[PDB]
């Protein structure tokens, strides 16, 4: 529960709590009542909504991929990393280092694209999303031995009912994620360098395991993310500027801030 | 039995490429296409199966390897890819000296080499 | 064997939770933990510091 | 009887005295210590001079001008050339240590001005071309200080780090710095700032010559002003300590 | 056959919700935890560390460390005036990309009170004094020293303590402000004015600067999630 | 009529999950069990058995038994090197298709130390001395006796007892090194060196091989159900 | 008749079972079975071999 | 059961094994210990890295070769360059250790020779 406030009065005193050196880094722990009269008012309010987890406790898309029944596309595959949108990563970013499960939930929607085959009359569409652990057989066609999904982990899903979700754990070689990374892959200092270096989550693959018409239809696949049972240490400053890249904190610079008439306007 | 299978790293020898009729137990031999190099340990062979389907095919070669791209003076070579046949090369240069900028590991001839050679700066 | 917690109520009713499957990765989302120390990153210095007192003396 | 402006530091054959001094800065209230049973990884036993590794080495000077933007240095890679400490970590392939950083400035009663005195965890840069990453030798100034710059770096075909102050080459905000454990020097109030930082990683121990785990910077926020006829050369100087240093895998020197 | 009955809000997708699913990876051992030093526990913690105020945001000040300091300079006169500006966290440019306004953007109700610290950054041998002032709102930001008086101020009187605090209390109807702009919850006026004159001796620079800084008080707390609307995206990256 | 409500994650087919489901032949009376030589409860079990490595894997030598042998034979000379590869079982084609190496390529994490045993294969009448070193990595691979040397190593004397074990520990910063090939987890590099001379009497054969084991340790363990490149099909088999 | 076991959780909370099918193949998979024995493998000899020991002397 | 003709030695990371060994010497029935503060003279503190300092380094070889006269080794100086001893001794002013000799031969049943190997204090030449 929040700190109430306490009453005070007037004061002659030598005591000085407003005046202390910034020079320290001490953040000075001076309270309303100290510099002024107040009155004693319980206070009620509570910091629920400001913890770690309510904060990164929540789902959010971070990538969406589009494959179809026919043509060349037959299937589709994304290398697993955060940073592919920006919320999500500018509110991870708040912090060095992360320990934390995920909640997996994935959407499929499909859509009739153009074309001029008569009698079109479909079934229901079936999907199957495969992961590879890094070191797996990639599928390399649609039709590949891999999709058996023996030691791999697979979901099948038909269009018309509930999305598929799924509990993933820590999953990490460290004690803790690196948002950051200040070092080289190659110990001569040469090489990638960067957070991508630390990356190494895999490939996720996903198919229609049937036709299902005659004419052609596109599928889309969207991946969402909600953090759980979340750990953080080390925060730092936001992201001001605006994200280019998803390997790379690379930026074209910016000001501080927005600028207004003159130092003394109460107006944006 | 069809046409014996596709593979990447090989292809067929001749003349079975020219040929269109195969009965059952009948074998067909690859051979490695430019520039990837033979693997001892895999045999290059494939039988029709009796049930008029060719046995499991793996890739019977591996690409080969370009020499080592050197150390360019006053230069940084950067490596993405390693230094198998398709990869690219980087060159740069230091700050504070002026630089082609790129190499591509290709087949010339028997062999796989560079294409340009390393720049001066 | 089920937990029975205190709900998120407003100030001035009990809730029952069973866990089904076997991983502690599976369970849900750990909403109410309502700890704070603020003193290591307001005051991290070394010699304690009086607020009344003069900061440099 | 005793003040509170006065404050001698000790580390092996090494003392540091100071008449003007803030508080000292401790990390994130965590004091350096040693790696215990219950969180190593590695089996083999570690070697710890705890002497000649422990003391307080001082890096080469810098002239603070009226129009100087800052300078930053990584810890791990500015004491790699220095002492037994650059040969106890180039042999050894794994290392864990804390850093104290003493950073001093001298001048009179008619001198103006202020830094500001921050260690960074993980303080990974970009590069003037948004495509490319930036070299080691932008990013590393060893035996030397890196400078940032006043006006944004060009874009071209280059892999130079972008230096703008405003945004300290993270592309943040400098002001919002002061989340990582800082100090200030206010040239009328404190000659000198001392920040003792204790191992942060991820990972127990790390390779300290691919890894730059803390970086320090010095930036002025007021610049440095006088009236003519006072001294017009004003250098800062950074002493850094290594604290409970301990490595792991003796191999062969690396280069 | 257990026979059960099917409410409304069945097989939704609610990004916001709270229930087990099956693991993917069954009996994992994680890494076990190590002790790190710094953990974060609530949001406020970084909230209550102060940050510098970029006030002098003027034009092309914005592209270069000049918009954190204030000027303050000698002059043949008294009682005018140094800076002012509202009490808009969230809104106020001022405040808007500070630690505290970074965090206020991700929420929409914000209450308790704020922390400002100037820290004089002249020479050793100058000296002022200055009146800083907060006026909540009804009648509009004061223009002049005798109505700035009036309201919630502090005299500064620059030392050996180079640094002063004001502390702006909650004087809001509302038991929460909103983050955006909205002329309901208003919230008043910082102001600051020369109480005496900057005394500086011969061969001493009279141009000197102040900084200051914000922090969220014990009291304070937010109370709704949202979307910052700084961030933003035209396509995925890389 | 018991209200319920589906969550997400309903009539889905999760490969990887653990629930109840009927029985199609009820009451089925199953053979009671018997009591069988050589269970296995857990893989390391079988990862901690010791395996010939094909060291020799040059050219043609993989198509016969010569793979396996190390041609250790009496030189003019002092310091030369015998065998060198990484530390990289799931990766390194020496260790590929070791049993070690076929447990670790199913799986993603691995952790632990490797003991790797040599015996000598030559006559009664021969004698000699090695040296068997492990480098971790930071500096490349030792090209003499004398970077060797410095790092964990053991001299192997060759007498009664034809075996000497290795055993390379476990100092890697990371908790788990990944099987794949990731310049972030190096290994090392391990090799072996002529200590002295090998001392062969008048009539006796002064060309010796070498054989090669590995086994798993007690610490060892592995983190993450994967698919084995190796395995492969074109189609349905029969 | 229920069963309550503790979950897998890392080092440095409990679940709830019920069997509703009376066939004792139709359960769910036991996941939970930590026992070795690898001395049937490793060290099979009949004479006992000490570590310190020459292993022929 | 045991014999006496096997011994094993483990210093720092490094191990030395034999199969047909005499017995140890040691010194001069003494065996290496630190300074104590009951004898030393020195007043800073001393430095200990006791695991890289103390291992086993392996100079060259030498031929043996039927009129060989024989070799000498001056050890402060031969481990001189060599690993962190050398880097150690290098800074130092001061410094203060007993050095373990190891010296390993080996032929036939058919081979004959004798050497003698032996530790010289203050070997002026
Ligand atoms: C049946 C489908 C299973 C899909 C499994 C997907 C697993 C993805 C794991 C991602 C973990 C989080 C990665 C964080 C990366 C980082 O910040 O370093």
């Amino acid at each position: 529960r929040v700190a109430d406030t306490v009453g005070t009065g007037p004061t002659n005193s030598e005591a000085i709590p407003a005046l202390t050196a910034a020079e320290t880094g001490h953040t000075s722990q001076v309270v309303p009542g100290d510099t002024m009269q107040t009155r004693h008012v319980k206070n009620y309010h509570s910091r629920s909504e400001s913890t770690v987890e309510n904060f990164l406790c929540r789902s959010a898309c971070v990538y969406f991929t589009e494959y179809k029944n026919s043509g060349s596309k037959r299937y589709a595959e994304w290398v697993v990393t955060t940073r592919q949108a920006a919320q999500l990563r500018r509110k991870l970013e708040f912090f060095t280092y992360i320990r934390f499960d995920l909640e997996l939930t994935f959407v499929i929607t499909s859509t009739q694209q153009p074309s001029t085959t008569q009698n079109q009359d479909a079934q229901i569409l079936t999907h199957q999303i495969m992961y590879v652990p890094p070191g797996g057989p990639v599928p390399d066609k649609v039709d590949s031995y891999v999709w058996q999904t023996s030691t791999n982990p697979s979901v099948f899903w038909t269009e018309g009912n509930a999305p598929p979700r799924m509990s993933i754990p820590f999953l990490s070689i460290g004690n803790a994620y690196s948002n950051f990374y200040d070092g080289w892959s190659e110990f001569s200092r040469n090489g990638v360098y960067g957070i991508n270096t630390l990356n190494n989550m895999g490939t996720l693959y996903a198919r229609h395991v049937n036709t299902g018409s005659t004419g052609p239809i596109k599928s889309t696949i969207r991946i969402y993310f909600k953090p759980k049972h979340v750990k953080a240490w080390i925060p730092r400053p936001p992201r001001l500027c605006q994200y280019e890249k998803a390997k790379n904190v690379n930026f074209q610079p910016s000001g501080v801030t927005t600028t207004r008439q003159s130092i003394t306007t109460m107006t944006n | 039995c069809e046409v014996p299978t596709r593979l990447n790293s090989a292809s067929l020898k001749q003349p079975y490429i020219t040929q269109n009729y195969f009965p059952v137990g009948t074998v067909v031999e690859y051979e490695c296409r430019p520039g990837y190099r033979r693997e001892p340990s895999l045999s290059p062979k494939l039988t029709c199966l009796q049930n008029l389907k060719w046995s499991t095919a793996v890739e019977f070669c591996k690409k080969k390897s370009c020499p080592n791209p050197g150390e360019i003076r006053n230069g940084q070579i950067d490596v993405p890819g390693g230094i198998l046949f398709g990869a690219t090369i980087s060159f740069s240069c230091n700050t504070g000296y002026k630089l082609s900028t790129s190499s591509f590991c290709l087949i010339s001839g028997s062999s796989v080499q560079w294409s340009d050679p390393l720049p001066e700066c | 064997g089920a937990q029975v917690s205190t709900q998120k109520t407003g100030a001035h009713i009990h809730y029952t939770n069973i866990n089904y499957y076997k991983d502690a990765a599976s369970n849900s989302a750990t909403r109410q933990d309502f700890a704070q120390d603020p003193g290591k990153f307001t005051e991290p210095v070394k010699d304690i510091m009086i607020k009344s007192l003069p900061a440099l003396n | 009887g005793y003040s509170d402006r006065v404050r001698s530091i000790t580390l092996g054959n090494s003392t540091i005295t100071t008449q003007e001094c803030a508080n000292v800065v401790v990390g994130y209230g965590v004091w350096p210590d040693y790696l215990k049973d219950s969180e190593a990884t590695a089996e083999d036993q570690p070697t710890q001079p705890d002497v000649a590794t422990c003391r307080f080495y001082t890096l080469d000077s810098v002239q603070w001008q009226k129009t100087s933007p800052g300078w930053w240095w990584k810890l791990p890679d500015a004491l790699s050339n220095l002492g037994l400490f650059g040969q106890n970590m180039q042999y050894h392939y794994l290392g864990r240590t804390g850093y104290t950083i003493h950073v001093q400035c001298n001048a009179s009663k008619f001198h103006q001005g202020c830094l500001l005195v921050v260690c960074v965890p993980e303080a990974e840069m970009g590069c003037a071309t948004l495509d490319n990453t930036p070299s080691s030798a932008e990013l590393l100034g060893g035996d030397a200080a890196k400078e940032f710059a006043g006006e944004p770096i060009a874009s071209g075909s280059n892999k130079l780090v972008q230096r703008v102050v405003y945004n300290a080459g993270m592309g943040i905000g400098v002001g919002n710095l002061t989340i990582f454990p800082h100090q200030w020097i206010n040239l009328r109030t404190n000659n000198s700032a001392t920040i003792v930082m204790p191992y942060t990683n991820s990972v127990p121990m790390d390779n300290m010559f691919r890894h730059n785990n803390i970086t320090l910077m010095v930036i002025p926020f007021v610049p440095l002003d006088y009236c003519p006829g006072s001294t017009t050369y004003v250098p800062i100087t950074v002493t850094i300590a290594p604290m409970c240093a301990e490595y792991n895998g003796l191999r062969l020197a690396s280069h | 056959g257990l026979p059960t009955m099917n409410t409304p809000g069945s097989c939704q997708f609610l990004t916001s919700d709270d229930f087990q699913s099956p693991s993917a990876m069954p009996q994992y051992d994680v890494t076990p935890e190590m002790k790190i030093p710094g953990e974060v526990k609530n949001l406020m913690e970084i909230a209550e560390v102060d940050s510098v105020v970029p006030v002098q945001n003027v034009g092309e000040k914005v592209n270069s460390m000049e918009a954190y300091q204030i000027p303050v300079r000698s002059n043949e006169g008294s009682g005018t005036q140094v800076f002012g500006f509202p009490l808009q966290p969230g809104y106020s440019s001022v405040f808007s990309r500070t630690l505290l306004g970074e965090i206020l953007n991700y929420y929409t109700h914000w209450s308790g009170s704020i922390k400002l610290t100037f820290m004089f950054c002249g020479s050793a041998m100058a000296t002022g004094k200055f009146l800083l002032a907060y006026s909540p709102p009804g009648a509009g930001a004061p223009t002049k020293r005798v109505d700035a008086m009036l309201g919630t101020h502090v005299v500064w009187d620059v030392g050996l303590q180079s640094s002063c605090v004001l502390c702006i209390p909650w004087i809001s109807q509302t038991h929460y402000r909103y983050v955006a702009s909205d002329e309901y919850t208003a919230g008043g006026f910082i102001t600051c004015w020369y109480q005496t004159n900057i005394v500086v001796p011969a061969d001493a620079q009279s141009s000197c600067y102040i900084m200051c800084f914000v922090s969220a008080c014990n009291d304070f707390s937010v109370r709704l999630l949202k979307d910052t609307p700084f961030i933003s995206q035209n396509s995925f990256f890389q």
